[PDB]
């Protein structure tokens, strides 16, 4: 059908998000508008399109970006314009920089396709209703009404609510159907301008619902069919799993924070020093926990990892938690009852206070019992060493000070 | 480097090469066998 | 049910015996308080069976009858056959 | 909203604690742990009054570890939805208020706020005042607040309040 | 411990409160031999042993 | 027997043969052919004296 998303299977275009534009069954052709894939090192070059599929071999495609003239004229290729179309190279490309293209329905894919959110932005009824859910009667004999989502289905949901004083269940469709709340509840958003986000509703007006969420104290109106009743907790998963709750992270080489909070676009890292401060997904990278590491108290002893300390002094008073990450001068300390900072605090360590050469060398014993047998080192500690001898068929621990290696 | 074989028809030395297909260059046998290792070897004649 | 009458064997079961002593000599080896004195001994072990010979080990054995109730005994209130 | 209660919690003692003390090691980690809970059952823990008792420490196969459940008296906090409570103004800015009820953290947006009472950016320090300024509402003052919505938060509750309703104001 | 995993009457293990396990195949830094009281030992078998 | 694979510590992941664990012994010999398919075969022998 016209406007519909598909894909392509083999070429150089494979894999990549198309939008119909017209079907011509007689030809067996359909025309796709897509984000062009051009080379700008070719045009600079100005190498022959032959040549490139020639050694296209060892040649890497180029990437998606939207199409512009005025790079090619600085790149000294020749751009012709035809209408609202510009023909360059035998292809009609649009104004706003989308690649129009004619394909086999053959090569092009038809099932099982579905673009992706970012897809859909470059290029740029439906109903939500689970189980557990409160929706009202909006429209039929029966208004004003409150039942309980007991089923689900598509287009027809035939929800068999449970009224006030009313034991026997009702049939209602989609359109219907409604999604309405009562005042001082719990309500989650799965689409909207911020979705995945939980709040309470001070008021429920006609069509625009008004919630405050926990992660600010900021208005939120979203259509209460986009709204919904969960008393479940904001879980919070992050997309991807880039980062995992409670991770090191190096947003700068001489500070080191600890990933407190998860959100749909920010991130709430925890650095040393202790203060909260917002990075982006890219930005943060991903650094490696030191599993073993060393540091220093104020009761001069030695502290590990995962060891319950108490902060008598610093930022924190009378505070226990765990450590998570270590730092030369800093260590992160973990809790669970704990609501700020996500459970996760960052303290001093000296206010923190308690609460191989040889190996693979043949060796030729030359002092003791074994004086005069022979053998390889497979692993030598500090002080002993173990040789396993050509002859016996044993590996045996022998003194360092009784073995002289072989020289050739 | 040199990776001298044995051929076991011709008993024939013979270097031979990584990636190079095994056979002798003498027979076109392609049974060849590692020469005896030079590192020092002992037994105790127990 | 009453502990004024205790219809249960008087006698320490072997396995009562086992028991108490494997659960004791893991409270000594986890370094919960002696009772018997522990002149020249470690082993967690023989340091509990010197308790169960004192008569000195702090536990209490609850026995279910079939019927679901229950009797409460002291271990030193259960005579040691072996 | 205050309250008191007689609970029951379970408590795990170490072995290194079975000394002669064993019952006051018990009652001081029963304090330790369940003071300042918060759970969405009982609401939030403010103290404790009491231990009713000490059931028999239960000795667990494989771990020396004694359960040892205590039932105990102690005091609550469990607000509701739909109560007025008095609250204490903490601070006050332009997106909302701000009050404290005990633990319990609650707040004021403009919709609670009935139609009288306006934001005063200039106001040196924020406040809600009407025309009249009959009433001014300022940070430290005693509000009554219908609370309106609760949410647990971390094991910690916090809600949210109202004083839409007649009267409900500094007094 | 200090015997290590090679002298037979040694150990093969450090298992410390925290429940991590420290090998001592690889010999690891002398630090990590360290043993207090809520540790363990996976210690080899000995005479007496049931 | 040294043997590594062509990834699709980089680029390589090692497929080598050990030899079987508590066995001991000296390589009696080693034969290096083609298999059916041309592929390089090798056979190692290793003798124990028991
Ligand atoms: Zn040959």
């Amino acid at each position: 059908k016209p406007k519909s998303w598909v894909r392509l299977k083999r070429g150089i275009y494979k894999d990549d998000i198309a939008q119909v534009d017209y079907v011509e069954p007689s030809q067996n052709t359909i025309s796709l508008k897509m984000i062009p894939r051009i080379d700008y090192d070719r045009i600079k070059a100005r190498m022959s399109l032959k040549d490139w599929f020639a050694k296209r071999k060892k040649f890497k495609r180029p990437p998606q970006r939207l199409f512009d003239a005025e790079k090619i004229r600085s790149l000294g290729g020749d751009v012709a314009s035809d209408g609202d179309f510009l023909i360059f190279e035998g292809n009609r490309y649009s104004r706003k920089g989308f690649l129009f293209k004619s394909f086999a329905m053959s090569a092009v894919i038809t099932e099982g396709v579905k673009p992706t959110l970012s897809e859909l932005e470059k290029f740029e009824r439906e109903h939500n209703f689970q189980p557990g859910d409160n929706v009202e009667v909006c429209e039929g004999e029966l208004i004003n009404l409150q039942g309980k989502i007991l089923s689900v289905d598509g287009n027809k949901i035939t929800i068999m609510p449970k009224h006030e004083d009313l034991k026997d269940m009702l049939e209602f469709p989609a359109q219907e159907l409604r999604k309405y709340f009562k005042m001082g509840d719990h309500v989650k958003v799965i689409a909207g301008r911020f979705e995945g986000d939980t709040g309470l509703i001070v008021r429920v007006e006609e069509n625009f619902v008004i919630l405050f969420s926990d992660l600010t104290m900021h208005e939120l109106k979203v259509l209460p069919r986009d709204l919904q009743l969960c008393s479940e907790t904001a879980s919070g998963v992050d997309v991807g799993g880039q980062h995992e709750w409670g991770e090191l992270v190096q947003l700068d080489p001489q500070t080191v924070g600890v990933i407190v909070r998860l959100e749909r676009e920010t991130f709430q890292v925890l650095n040393m020093y202790g203060k909260v401060v917002t990075v982006r997904h890219q930005a943060v990278t991903r650094k490696k926990d030191n599993r073993f590491a060393v540091a220093l108290d104020s009761e001069q002893n030695n502290i590990h990892v995962k060891d319950i300390v108490k902060v008598i002094d610093g930022p924190h008073s009378g505070r226990e938690g765990e450590i998570r990450h270590l730092f030369r001068s800093f260590a992160f300390l973990h809790c669970k009852k704990l609501v700020e900072n996500g459970g996760m605090f960052v303290c001093k360590t000296r206010h923190l206070v308690l609460a191989n050469e040889l190996i693979g060398q043949t060796v030729r014993i030359s002092q003791g019992p074994y004086k005069g047998y022979i053998g390889v080192v497979k692993d030598a500690t500090e002080s002993t060493a173990r040789v396993e001898l050509h002859s016996t068929c044993q590996t045996i621990s022998v003194d360092r000070q009784r073995l002289t290696t072989v020289g050739s | 480097q040199p990776m001298i074989y044995i051929c076991g028809e011709c008993h024939t030395e013979n270097e031979i090469k990584s990636r190079d297909p095994i056979r002798c260059r003498e027979c076109g046998y392609r049974i060849m066998y590692k020469k005896r290792t030079k590192r020092l070897v002992v037994f105790d004649a127990r | 049910q009453a502990n004024q009458k205790r219809i249960t064997t008087p006698y320490m079961t072997k396995y009562e015996r086992a028991r108490v002593l494997g659960t004791r000599a893991l409270q000594i080896a986890m370094c919960a308080p002696v009772m018997v004195e522990l002149e020249g001994e470690t082993d967690p072990l023989l340091i509990a069976m010197k308790e169960l010979k004192a008569r000195k080990i702090p536990i209490i054995i609850r026995r279910y009858l079939p019927d679901g109730s229950y009797e409460d005994w002291g271990v030193d209130e259960l005579i040691i056959s072996d | 909203m205050f309250y008191h209660i007689s609970l029951e919690h379970e408590i795990l003692l170490h072995p290194r604690y079975f000394g002669p003390n064993l019952l006051n090691t018990v009652k001081q980690k029963l304090f330790t742990e369940v003071e300042g809970t918060c759970t969405g059952k009982y609401g939030f823990v403010i103290a404790v009054t009491t231990i009713d008792n000490i059931g028999a420490g239960v000795i667990q196969p494989g771990r020396g570890f004694v359960l040892y459940p205590v039932k105990y008296k102690a005091i609550v906090f469990r607000p509701f939805k739909g109560e007025v409570v008095d609250a204490v103004v903490t601070q006050v800015n332009k997106v909302g208020l701000f009050t404290e009820i005990g633990p319990m953290s609650c707040f004021i947006s403009r919709h609670s706020i009935p139609s009288e009472m306006e934001f005063d950016p200039n106001s040196n320090p924020p406040c809600y005042k009407t025309m009249d300024e009959d009433i001014v509402i300022q940070q430290d003052d005693e509000i009554r607040l219908k609370i309106v919505g609760t949410r647990v938060d971390k094991n910690d509750i916090f809600a949210i309040g109202s004083l839409m309703d007649d009267y409900l104001g500094l007094v | 411990v200090r015997r290590g995993n090679s002298q037979y009457p040694g150990a093969k293990y450090i298992i410390r409160d925290n429940g991590d396990r420290i090998d001592l195949r690889f010999h690891p830094k002398p630090s990590d031999l360290h043993l207090q009281t809520g540790y363990k030992v996976e210690r080899h078998m000995c005479d007496g042993d049931i | 027997i040294g043997k590594t694979v062509t990834l699709p510590r980089y680029t390589k992941r090692d497929c080598s043969t050990f030899l079987r664990t508590s066995e001991t012994g000296i390589v009696d010999q080693v034969m290096v052919t083609l298999n059916q398919e041309g592929y390089k075969f090798c056979k190692i022998r290793v003798r124990s004296v028991r």
